[PDB]
């Protein structure tokens, strides 16, 4: 019943410093194991950064020396990662984990973007079907979120209610800005009678938009 | 600092078939310190095989590892839908610890034709002085597919943002979204927009289109 959980800034400017916090639960940082910090670059390449032993001593990847510092707080039961002088190359998903033998434990992971680009909320647009021309057995609505940054936006259809027959697509970075979309297919009878709303949340700019798809 | 080279990098496998992933090290390593991880989209890696050949907890009997010296390999008896994922190998027999590039495995299925939908811009984006035409191509396979945009029958390739989902875990299909962004300026200077899709499931292109006229 071990639980790991990364936590951090999300967005940080070049040459600045990064501070991540891994909170462990259901087990002590002192009892045993090696506590690792692992990062996955966009492209999926995996890199072992370093660890802190339960004894408190450390080991670092030779390419992160001088910039890295893994430490902990036995009273809080959590270790930390500090990377200073971050470049864009340090953009990735950061994980903390321990594990030996037929098992291990990882945190959900935390995305950290290293860019000078400014935070920008999203523009959410409804995507209804063309006027008179869609009446098969199933209709398809959509939602388009664009102009936001940094990455990480949460979209749900009818606040979780609609889950089947939906497809959210991976955001794309076009000129320092993100575009992302999602479609939802239902039977022709459902819409536009029953309300179908598109829920969109962008944390890095604390914005929550709700757009119901209305017939053209 | 040992470089772990993995292959194949990507591969499609039919259910029931046998597949063998490989991991080559630039220098010999202790068989005891060679792990294998499986990573499903949007989830963190999980230990799959430890010490070259020992199955981890929860791992199905069909998986199996082996290897020694400078060559290690993972093997699947008969492929399954759920075995579709990325597989990395790790070596911690020498500092620093290094992973391999990974091998993605896609599950081959029966061909299926895409269901295409097209959408004109919305009032709101127009008000902003911008126009985006969106086209969704849902539930298809193979993954290779071409998409062309035609504005007034003329082919436009600039300002096209494509994005794919991953092989669906429910039907092993893919889905794509194509977006064309233009200035409200250029959107009004033309009348017909067409999303033309060319897939294997047919000789003729699947097309959807609308006219600013009819609205």
């Amino acid at each position: 019943d071990v639980q790991l959980q990364e936590s951090g800034p999300g967005l940080v400017k070049p040459s600045q410093s990064l501070s991540l916090t891994c909170t462990v639960t259901g087990y002590s940082i002192t009892s045993g194991y090696a506590w690792n910090w692992i990062r996955q670059f966009p492209g999926n390449k995996l890199e072992w950064m370093g660890y802190i032993r339960y004894s408190g001593d450390t080991r670092y990847n030779p390419s992160l020396k001088s910039r890295i510092s893994i430490t902990r707080d036995t009273s809080k039961n959590q270790f930390f990662l500090q990377l200073n002088s971050v470049t864009t190359e340090d953009t990735a998903t950061y994980y903390c984990a321990i594990g030996y033998g037929n098992s291990d434990y990882w945190g959900q992971g935390t995305l950290v973007t290293v860019s000078a680009a400014k935070t920008t909320p999203p523009s959410v647009y409804p995507l209804a079907p063309g006027c008179g021309d869609t009446t098969g057995s199933s209709v398809t609505l959509g939602c388009l979120v664009k102009g936001y940054f940094p990455e990480s936006v949460t979209v749900t259809w009818n606040s979780g209610s609609l889950s089947s027959s939906v497809h959210a697509f991976p955001a794309l970075l076009q000129s320092g800005l993100y575009t992302m979309s999602s479609s939802v297919t239902v039977p022709s009878s459902t819409w536009p009678s029953q309300t179908v709303t598109c829920s969109v949340a962008h944390p890095a700019s604390s914005t929550t938009v709700d757009k119901k798809l209305e017939p053209k | 600092d040992i470089v772990l080279t993995q292959s194949p990098t990507i591969m499609s496998v039919s259910p029931g078939e046998k597949v063998t992933l490989t991991c080559s090290a630039s220098s010999s390593v202790s068989s005891n310190y060679v792990y294998w991880y499986q990573q499903k989209p949007g989830s963190s890696p999980k230990v799959w095989i430890y010490s070259t050949s020992n199955l981890a907890s929860g791992v199905p009997a069909r998986f199996s590892g082996s290897g020694s010296g400078t060559s290690y390999s993972l093997t699947i008896s008969s492929m399954e839908a759920e075995d579709a994922a990325s597989y990395f190998c790790l070596q911690w027999s020498s500092f620093p610890y290094t992973f391999g590039g990974g091998t993605k495995l896609e599950l081959k299925r029966a061909d299926v034709a895409p269901t295409v939908s097209i959408f004109p811009p919305s009032s709101e984006q127009l008000t902003s002085g911008g126009a985006s035409v969106v086209c969704f191509l849902n539930n298809f396979y193979p993954k290779d597919i071409n998409v062309k945009w035609k504005i007034d029958g003329s082919e436009r390739q600039n300002g096209v943002l494509n994005s794919w989902t991953d092989q669906d875990s429910k039907d092993s299909t893919y889905s794509m979204s194509s977006t064309l962004t233009l200035t409200k300026d250029e959107y009004e200077r033309h009348n017909s927009y067409t999303c033309e899709a060319t897939h294997k499931t047919s000789t003729s292109p699947i097309v959807k289109s609308f006219n600013r006229n009819e609205c």
